[PDB]
């Protein structure tokens, strides 16, 4: 939805719309995971919302990272050196549910 | 309350009325409450819920736009009603049991009443999720020295 | 410079040194790559642009002229190669885009020792492609294609190199390039990756192939079609495989067999070598009027030697026809009126017509009929939709007692899934041709009391389709009868019943 | 001589130059997530007090 938090407020509640693009730079994590702590008025039960949306949006840039660098390693590694009835139901009880009267 | 639909389905097959003429199909129940002071978020002066139940399908109508059955569940929990607590409706001959429960059932009702049942769900579950970035990073190092 | 270094057929050797060739290369690289694609185009990122633009098309179009006049140090060829695979990314800029193309397919010539990079190149970056559908096809033929199959058909004519057994291995190397490049293709697509697919890609990919089957001038594309299907049916008979790419296989193949029966049965419905001068002399014209036309015509040389030797195999009066054939084919590779577009169509469509692809439709439905008895479900409802596709182009090919004796055994299946596939495959044939629908009216209405949500829906659309189109029929009643019989039985099926 | 450096891997330079500008932003990226990595637990830490 709408404020500086409402991606935390997507990867807690539905993860879905969460794009490649927003996950990775969208938010830092040093500040905006500091900016929640002192925020005014804020419930126990919505600050563990908040929590499970911060982990996931990390595990995330893990996932990214991960398959970044090893697409890269796999990139190194090369080099240019130039030196009838089968299967019927028996009859059709099966599927034939006879009519009602 | 969410506790009643974990039925079988034949209970749901027989939680419609069956009396005369023909068999119905298409149960519904509607209600309609007023927050006048606010308790419940979403701005208007008389809710309405209704959760027309059939055999196949359960749904939720939240002033006649369908909703997810989770959407609904946080909602009620802003509000303050617990889904799941059997406390605050208390069944035909079953309140006794309330005295005579074992201890640590009266503690998780009292550890629910401070408001920090679903704060402890959601820690219990993000901490699976930090050990496998724990092992992701281990990985990505690895691959940093190659 | 460039033009200083290229302009004369001839001069003194060590009148360009290549430290000018390097300086130009990189130049154009950098300002291109920095200056032109962000300005040109909103993905990366007044009249000096424009004036810049044209520049290099001229010095792009002059650079691979020289490449081709002399050999070169590979270090500089790296930097000529990433520079020329560069423009088939970015939107605006058609015209670079087909002197790229020149560039390219005069690096795939020269040298044999690069194709393989040029390939992982074009490869790698697959997805970066436009794939929008404003300026997709901006390779004109109405009738346009995309880009990366014409550099690919390009590719696959180049290497041919006509000078003995050099014809046959040459054009041995020219089968292996495009077997290794669609297999490449097809593998890395099927399967699904994370976060991007290729399907739509490879779709694309065979539409175009179909959309340039048979034309004066692009030969092996009926190569790459028949080793396509050679791939795909021996690529989804096995069990080895995985699911999605069996099924993206069997899709594939049901679409070129639509195309190719649809515009047969429209289509059709010493001589031989007064053909092969005719259209030869056709193509030597067009060299002239516009280039890379001599490429096709070393094609159509190779294969119809190729052919020859193939005749050979399978006498002695026979024997030496064809050894006359071989040396006038001999004659006119030595050597190297009034026909004209339709006239050459006709005479590659003949010459076609001898050739052992265009009786393979037949072979495709057993195949296809191979696959109805199987031990998975998604694979027998595939057969079903592309056998119904086939089924609805050309509607008199529910004649043959396999195909009938299929279409009854499936529609007794015992799966829902492929038993509403097969009614909906009758349905459509009993709307598409009005009359003689009186025999399969029996077998249809059998099946409303099906179990399933699924089979009970299709026949009630079909039968209101009926009801609708062609009144007068005699079973009306029936259908009314029994259409307000199933009224109670469901809810999705009450509304769409009620609503009816 | 040109015989003993027969086998020499061409293209190295490109190699080289871009190889080492993804390690660099591929190491600030590692920097980054290890620094979120501390800021999440002391946010724990202080939820649960």
């Amino acid at each position: 939805k709408r404020g500086p938090l409402a991606k935390i407020w997507l990867a807690a509640h539905w993860d879905k719309k969460l794009t490649k693009a927003h996950v990775f730079e969208c938010n830092l994590e040093s500040s905006v995971e500091s900016i929640i702590s002192p925020k005014v008025k804020m419930a126990l039960r919505t600050s563990g919302h908040l929590l499970l949306g911060v982990v996931r949006i990390y595990h995330r840039k893990a996932k990214y990272l991960l398959a970044d660098c090893n697409e890269a390693f796999i990139k190194i590694k090369m080099a240019f050196r130039p030196g009838i009835l089968q299967e019927n139901d028996f009859g059709d009880f099966g599927m034939d549910d006879r009519e009602i009267m | 309350s969410d506790e009643f639909s974990h039925l079988r389905p034949e209970q749901r097959l027989a939680l419609l009325h069956e009396g005369t003429g023909p068999r119905v199909i298409s149960a519904f129940v509607e209600i309609i409450f007023d927050n006048s002071d606010n308790r419940l978020p979403i701005d208007k002066e008389e809710v309405s819920l209704r959760r027309v139940i059939g055999a196949k399908k359960d749904q939720y109508f939240l002033d006649k736009k369908m909703v997810t059955k989770n959407d609904v569940m946080n909602l009620l929990e802003s509000a303050g009603f617990s889904r799941s607590n059997p406390y605050y409706i208390v069944k035909q001959g079953k309140i006794n049991q309330m005295a005579t429960a074992p201890d640590s059932q009266r503690l998780k009702l009292l550890r629910e009443v401070a408001g920090t049942r679903v704060y402890d769900e959601r820690k219990e579950e993000s901490i699976s999720l930090m050990k496998e970035t724990e092992g992701k990073r281990e990985k990505i190092n690895e691959l940093l020295k190659y | 410079t460039t033009i200083n270094i290229m302009t004369s057929p001839n001069m003194p050797k060590a009148v360009y040194i290549e430290d000018v060739i390097e300086r130009v290369i990189q130049y154009t690289k950098f300002h291109l790559q920095n200056t032109l694609y962000p300005q040109y185009d909103p993905v990366y990122r007044q009249r000096v642009i424009v004036m810049l633009y044209n520049k290099v098309c001229d010095i792009v179009s002059s650079l691979s002229e020289l490449l081709e006049i002399q050999l070169l140090t590979d270090t500089t060829i790296l930097q000529v190669s990433s520079m020329g695979i560069t423009p088939f990314f970015v939107e605006n800029v058609s015209e670079l885009q087909l002197c790229a193309i020149k560039l390219v397919t005069a690096v795939f010539s020269r040298y044999e020792k690069h194709r393989q990079l040029i390939l992982e190149e074009i490869f790698t970056s697959l997805a970066r492609l436009p794939t929008s559908k404003r300026s997709l096809r901006n390779f004109r033929l109405p009738m346009y294609i995309q880009m990366v199959t014409a550099l690919v058909l390009q590719l696959i004519q180049c290497v041919v190199h006509l000078p003995d057994v050099v014809i046959t291995n040459s054009y041995e190397t020219a089968m292996r390039t495009a077997q290794n490049f669609l297999s490449i293709f097809l593998k890395k697509c099927g399967s699904k990756q994370g976060e991007e697919d290729y399907r739509p890609l490879f779709e694309n990919f065979v539409q175009d192939l179909l959309s340039t089957v048979n034309k004066p001038e692009w030969p092996a594309a009926e190569l790459l079609l028949s080793l396509l299907g050679r791939l795909l049916v021996h690529q989804f008979s096995n069990k080895s495989t995985e699911m999605a790419l069996r099924v993206a296989s069997l899709d594939y193949l049901g679409t070129v067999a639509a195309r190719l029966r649809k515009d047969a049965v429209t289509s059709k419905m010493d001589e031989i070598q007064q053909l092969q001068k005719a259209l030869l002399d056709y193509l030597d014209e067009n060299t002239e009027t516009d280039p890379s036309l001599v490429f096709s015509r070393k094609f159509y040389i190779a294969q119809w030697f190729r052919d020859t030797t193939l005749e050979t195999e399978k006498k002695e009066i026979e024997t030496t026809g064809q050894i006359m054939h071989r040396a006038e084919n001999r004659k006119k590779f030595l050597r190297s009126d009034t026909v004209d577009y339709d006239d050459a169509c006709l005479i590659v469509r003949y010459l076609a017509s001898m050739r052992p692809f265009a009786q393979s439709f037949d072979i495709y439905l057993t195949q296809i009929l191979r696959v109805l008895g199987e031990n998975a479900i998604a694979v027998r409802t595939k057969a079903m939709k592309c056998l119904s596709e086939v089924v609805a182009v050309d509607p008199s090919i529910l004649a043959r007692l396999d195909m009938q004796r299929g279409v009854h055994g499936r529609l007794m299946d015992n799966s829902t899934s492929v038993r509403e596939a097969a009614v909906e495959l009758l349905g459509r044939f009993v709307l598409c041709r009005p009359q003689l629908a009186e025999q399969y009216y029996d077998m249809l209405i059998e099946r409303i009391l099906d179990t399933g949500i699924s089979v009970r829906k299709r026949v009630i659309k079909i039968l209101r389709d009926i009801c609708i189109e062609q009144p007068t029929f005699p079973k009306i009643t029936e259908m009314c009868v029994k259409m307000i019989r199933r009224v109670n039985d469901e809810e999705g099926i009450k509304k769409l019943v009620n609503e009816t | 001589e040109l015989k003993k450096y027969s086998h020499v891997n061409k293209k190295a330079l490109d190699q080289f130059v871009n190889f080492s500008e993804q390690k660099e932003k591929l190491i600030k990226r590692q920097e980054e997530l290890d620094r979120g990595y501390k800021s999440i637990m002391e946010l724990m830490n202080v939820l649960e007090l």
